């Protein structure tokens, strides 16, 4: 229902640099599972190549930036995309306090192999908290996808 | 949250496949 613009396009190319630590425009099989080990799952060689061949345009175990935008905009057109957001909420809000707590958000950042301060966490709240409750809800979370 | 929100949606669609 909602379409992305050149502005939203800059966040994607910018979002691609997290999975593309090489700077060539590829998300290799080993880079995707590195994301899998920080999520709390065991990555297998059968799964790694299986996930890639879904978007992989070349077919060598790497995902490119043109078709990466192809996967998100596809299932985002069924409007039943509410079941997919429940997935982002469980990764952020682990104990389901109904919203996203600062204590759990930190662990997600620290589990990625990085060290951040609480001062930055306040920035996420002003960015997603409408009434400024200090935590992130799913309802606001839904609207956060169409935010520029 | 705006950038790190798009990264989680991609891993959830490739993991449930």
């Amino acid at each position: 229902a909602d379409q992305l613009t050149e502005e939203q396009i800059a966040e994607f190319k910018e979002a691609f640099s997290l999975f593309d630590k090489d700077g060539d425009g590829t998300i290799t099989t080993k880079e995707l599972g590195t994301v899998m080990r920080s999520l709390g799952q065991n990555p297998t060689e059968a799964e790694l190549q299986d996930m890639i061949n879904e978007v992989d345009a070349d077919g060598n175990g790497t995902i490119d930036f043109p078709e990466f935008l192809t996967m998100m905009a596809r299932k985002m057109k069924d409007t039943d995309s509410e079941e997919e957001i429940r997935e982002a909420f469980r990764v952020f809000d682990k104990d389901g306090n109904g919203y996203i707590s600062a204590a759990e958000l930190r662990h997600v950042m620290t589990n990625l192999g990085e060290k951040l301060t609480d001062e930055e966490v306040d920035e996420m709240i002003r960015e997603a908290d409408i009434d400024g409750d200090g935590q992130v809800n799913y309802e606001e979370f839904v609207q956060m996808m169409t935010a520029k | 949250l705006k950038v790190l929100v798009k990264a989680v949606l991609f891993a959830c669609m490739l993991m449930r496949k």
